[PDB]
């Protein structure tokens, strides 16, 4: 990596290190009661604290803030689901805690027709033994993805974007370096991870219809 | 937007 690369991705990394479950959470994941509802609610709470720790840590990504203050709500509007997913593929591979996370999940008022993909995208992103680097630049990169539906500017995003990109490429060069069609694999986990939006949105449909409430922040970002 | 929270915690 370039001196000028180093420091875009130690203070990726510096961000990115700081996202962990709250004790508080992790606190109820274990104790509260076990039903479709107050395991919604369990995950209505978590979901809304990340897209927090999301907002800041887009913030951080250079350029990013600098962005027409608008293109800007397109892009964490557009990505929150794909990161969370992402997120969640890296917690359910490091584990166990999360054994109990996966208990609620499976009983929160999700259809088994996307508890089945939520799970196999899990496993395949096990299988690619990513590094906290490759969860952090793919984020970013998720993040600052130029196709969102509001994009105005989207050359702009573009050019903010690529520099991370260039990253991801050389670190797969760097730590896998007898597995060179690494990177290639990343890109295709990414395209796997955008059919989450179609899955997120069926189970959006499911817990309204189900009247389900969610919150300020997330009625928001997922107009409901 | 409309995004009026998103607008805001993006200070
Ligand atoms: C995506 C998700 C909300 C966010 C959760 C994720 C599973 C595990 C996680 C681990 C985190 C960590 O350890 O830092 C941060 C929260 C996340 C990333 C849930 C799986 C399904 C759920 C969901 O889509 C959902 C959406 C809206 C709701 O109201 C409720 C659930
Ligand atoms: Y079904």
């Amino acid at each position: 990596l370039t001196p000028d690369q180093q420091t875009l991705l130690h203070f990726i990394m510096d961000s990115y290190n700081k996202q962990r479950m709250p004790q508080e959470i992790t606190n109820k994941i274990l104790k509260e009661e076990f039903s479709a509802e107050e395991n919604f609610l369990i995950l209505t709470e978590m979901a809304t604290n990340h897209v927090q720790v999301l907002v800041e840590f887009t913030k951080k990504l250079p350029g990013f803030q600098t962005l027409d203050h608008e293109d800007q709500i397109a892009l964490l509007k557009g990505s929150a689901v794909e990161a969370m997913f992402l997120r969640s593929a890296e917690i359910f591979n490091k584990k166990g805690h999360s054994d109990l996370l996966e208990e609620r999940i499976r009983n929160s008022g999700i259809s088994d027709e996307y508890i089945t993909p939520m799970f196999s995208f899990y496993k395949s992103i096990g299988e690619l033994k990513m590094t906290q680097e490759e969860y952090a630049l793919l984020t970013a990169i998720v993040i600052l993805s130029p196709d969102r539906q509001y994009i105005k500017d989207r050359e702009a995003v573009e050019k903010l974007q690529e520099p991370l990109l260039d990253v991801l490429q050389k670190l797969c060069k760097i730590h896998q370096p007898e597995n060179p069609q690494h990177f290639a694999c990343l890109l295709g986990r990414l395209t796997e991870l955008r059919t989450f939006n179609h899955h997120h949105a069926e189970m959006l449909m499911s817990w309204r219809v189900n009247d389900h409430k969610f919150t300020p922040l997330l009625c928001e970002i997922w107009d409901v | 937007e409309r995004h009026k929270i998103l607008h805001r915690l993006l200070q």
